[PDB]
RNA sequence: CAGAGUGUAGCUUAAAAGCACCCAACUUACACUUAGGAGAUUCAAUUGACGCUCUGA
């Protein structure tokens, strides 16, 4: 009841090659999860070629750098633009 | 076949064992880096603040 | 006092220099003391150019501006200027530039972390190097 | 190489636990679930002696 000391006890609203590439993407996702970063989305973009994405948002420079290094440590990368090499992968950021 | 299956299970187990160690190692490495960073920031603060600020940016 | 330091990597092999040919058969990373009137990264790049002879691209602070005066400060024996000195670090990538042993260096090679040499200790320590690698 | 804090596996007003963690399958992937996997009181009688963290040289 409103006037009772147990007022808002129920209140809840306020609380609320290709294969290889895929594997790599998965790994990246896992890493992100581990390190506590928001993985927003992932795509399945179209000899043959195959692209995968891991959309990321919010990470400080030092931490970000570390993450990048870990990713670096095959196929390719593309996010300052930071490309590298060993089908295709493209971890687009939003820091 | 049975024998093959048995072999396979063992192999899988081995793989699992391997992966965890690697993961642990990676974690340790990360931790080390973090520690270094922590040290570094403190040092910067102690020494010259402008530089520290720049680093942070 | 201020000391810029770099850590250029290729094939998972870190590079090393011999400034003061007679005294330093022992190796360190290619960097001396700070440069006034110039910005950290830029200064580092300049230093690298002076030593290794290249264009250079510093990524940022990796994760370990080491300090060094805190952990294992320069040796009391021999006339070494033991003062308060910060040890800034940098991770970087080269674009192009051939090597040249002249003036301020004797030799320049690339070596594994586990295959570590004698090493000086005031500028760069083996343990410190390992930590940075980690 | 001299001191101080101590010292249950990642982590705990745990006492060999529960959380974490790993592999496979379902999953675009994550997530969930189902199967499995691996781990510890640093060591000698509350005392001493090996391991770290930290401060000196």
């Amino acid at each position: 009841y409103k006037t009772k000391p147990t007022h808002g006890i129920g209140k809840y609203k306020h609380l609320i090659d290709m294969t290889l590439a895929e594997s790599y993407a998965q790994y990246v996702h896992n890493l992100c999860n581990s390190l506590s970063i928001k993985v927003e989305e992932s795509y399945a973009m179209p000899l043959t070629t195959h692209e995968r994405v891991v959309q990321i948002s919010g990470l400080s420079a030092t931490f970000a750098e570390i993450f990048l290094e870990i990713i670096q440590s095959g196929v390719r990368l593309s996010v300052x633009x930071x490309x590298x090499x060993x089908x295709x992968x493209x971890x687009x950021x939003x820091x | 076949t049975f024998e093959e299956t048995e072999r396979r299970a063992l192999l899988l187990k081995k793989w699992s064992l391997y992966k965890q160690q690697e993961r642990k190692m990676e974690r340790d490495t990360i931790r080390a880096m973090l520690e270094a960073q922590q040290e570094a920031l403190e040092e910067l603060q102690l020494e010259s603040p402008k530089l520290h600020a720049e680093a942070i940016k | 006092d201020r000391t810029s330091l770099n850590r250029k990597l290729d094939r998972n092999l870190v590079l090393l220099v011999r400034e003061k040919f007679g005294d330093q058969d022992v190796w360190i990373l290619p960097q001396a003391e700070w440069q006034p009137g110039e910005t950290l990264r830029g200064t580092a790049e300049r230093t690298l150019a002076t030593l290794s002879e290249n264009n250079m691209e510093a990524k940022f602070l990796g994760n370990a501006p080491c300090g060094h005066y805190t952990f294992k400060f320069p040796q009391a024996m021999r006339t070494e200027s033991n003062l308060g000195a910060k040890v800034f670090f940098f991770k970087a990538l080269l674009l192009t530039g051939d090597f040249s042993q002249a003036g301020n260096k004797g030799h320049h090679v690339w070596v594994t972390k586990d295959e570590l040499g004698d090493y000086l200790k005031p500028k760069y320590l083996a343990q410190v190097r390992r930590f940075v690698s980690d």
